[PDB]
């Protein structure tokens, strides 16, 4: 029943500021110290900051002292991280985390937020193009997909048939092209028979650019 | 601050095997040592707290032991869903620090790739660039070679690969290779082929199409 729901991630210019929030439910928020922990892409976990239940006590990692502030609104069951003077090294997925232990000792984390990506870059947001992936014109299993090209920053989300199609779906890790824009593909394998009856729509969402595309993939 | 060194950096074992992961501290952390499991795209999941205690709802196949400077996380019988990065974390001294992680890959039996090829869409061709996509679906092990040929001419430097994370249920991988051409170069040639070499194949497999 414990839930930590994070908000505020996205693209921010270097030197800029950005606030993350973490709204909790399912436990008595003000009884527990909370922390922020971050993870640069492809790297390990690094603790960022901690705040006591009340919280009149705060602790910071040396790498963020003086430019990050952790805070909480207990009446709103919400934890905050207000960041300043951001640099490329601050690009990371940020997690909020609940201390399993009571009081304001050093924590071990029993519940975590879903994480949200903060991308520190001066490059501009760019929505993707979505193209269909269909064979030239074969066997009992058909591969279909859509290619999501030329977007920045990460991430995009891809669903199929508004989430009704999940089995056999492979959404590939994005690849950084030489242009500095990302590209990925999402594929699904289905029965060849179902191509004559079932419709296949891929739903691409790029929140940094407010882009929501639904591309029908049909045999060409 | 206290440095946690995990070993081995990577570990590959089959389901049903016992897995033993080590975490060594630069100085004693007493019993103030936790273990987390992190699957791709997910937050870490607490497995063990204060060296030896299972967190709520953690199945009995996960156990922890050790003290002072040496600690062990054990998975008594691996499952395919246990593919993940495992981190140790100390809370003896501020700041709380994490190890660099042990990546556990689940071995399975050899599975040959299913190879598909996709020509560029007409929509993309009204843009000047052509992307040809070759898909290698549901194979193991992860190592595979993809070679592109355009009119039987081997391509170099104009393709990019992406590999999915290991599947949590059947432990396979999928791979995409995208060949990027100019529309002019694409329209100048006929046969587009991707040739795949993989341990599960007796001989390399070629998938091709003709533009038109």
């Amino acid at each position: 029943e414990v839930q930590l729901l994070e908000s505020g991630g996205g693209l921010v210019q270097p030197g800029g500021s950005l606030r993350l929030s973490c709204a909790v439910s399912g436990f008595t928020f003000n009884s527990f110290a909370m922390s922020w922990v971050r993870q640069a892409p492809g790297k390990g976990l690094e603790w960022v900051s901690a705040i006591s239940g009340s919280g009149g006590g705060t602790y910071y990692a040396d790498s963020v002292k003086g430019r990050f502030t952790i805070s909480r609104d207990n009446s709103k069951n919400t934890l905050y991280l207000q960041m300043n003077s951001l640099r490329a090294e601050d690009t990371a997925v940020y997690f909020c985390a609940k201390d399993k232990i009571l009081w304001f000792g050093e924590p071990v984390f029993d519940y975590w937020g879903q994480g949200t990506l903060v991308t520190v870059s001066s490059a501009s947001t760019k929505g993707p193009s979505v193209f269909p992936l269909a064979p030239s014109s074969s066997g009992g299993t058909a591969a279909l997909g859509c290619l999501v090209k030329d977007y920045f920053p990460e991430p995009v989300t891809v669903s199929w048939n508004s989430g009704a199609l999940t089995s056999g779906v492979h959404t590939f890790p994005a690849v950084l092209q030489s242009s500095g824009l990302y590209s990925l593909s999402s594929v699904v394998t289905v029965p060849s028979s179902s191509l004559g009856t079932q419709t296949y729509i891929c739903n691409v969402n790029h929140k940094p650019s407010n882009t929501k595309v639904d591309k029908r993939v049909e045999p060409k | 601050e206290i440095v946690l060194t995990q070993s081995p950096a990577t570990l590959s074992l089959s389901p049903g095997e016992r897995a033993t992961l080590s975490c060594r501290a630069s100085q004693s952390v007493s019993s103030y040592l936790a273990w987390y499991q992190q699957k791709p795209g997910q937050a870490p999941r607490l497995l063990i707290y204060d060296a030896s205690n299972r967190a709520t709802g953690i199945p009995a196949r996960f156990s922890g032991s050790g003290s002072g400077t040496d600690f062990t996380l054990t998975i008594s019988s691996l499952e395919p869903e246990d593919f993940a990065v495992y981190y140790c974390q100390q809370r003896s001294n501020w700041p709380p620090t994490f190890g660099q992680g042990t990546k556990v890959e689940i071995k399975r039996t050899v599975a040959a790739p299913s190879v598909f090829i996709f020509p560029p869409s007409d929509e993309q061709l009204k843009s000047g660039t052509a992307s040809v996509v070759c898909l290698l679906n549901n194979f193991y092990p992860r190592e595979a070679k993809v070679q592109w040929k355009v009119d039987n001419a081997l391509q170099s430097g104009n393709s990019q690969e992406s590999v999915t994370e290991q599947d949590s249920k059947d432990s396979t991988y999928s791979l995409s290779s995208t060949l990027t051409l100019s529309k002019a170069d694409y329209e100048k040639h006929k046969v587009y082929a991707c040739e795949v070499t993989h341990q599960g194949l007796s001989s390399p497999v070629t998938k091709s199409f003709n533009r038109g």
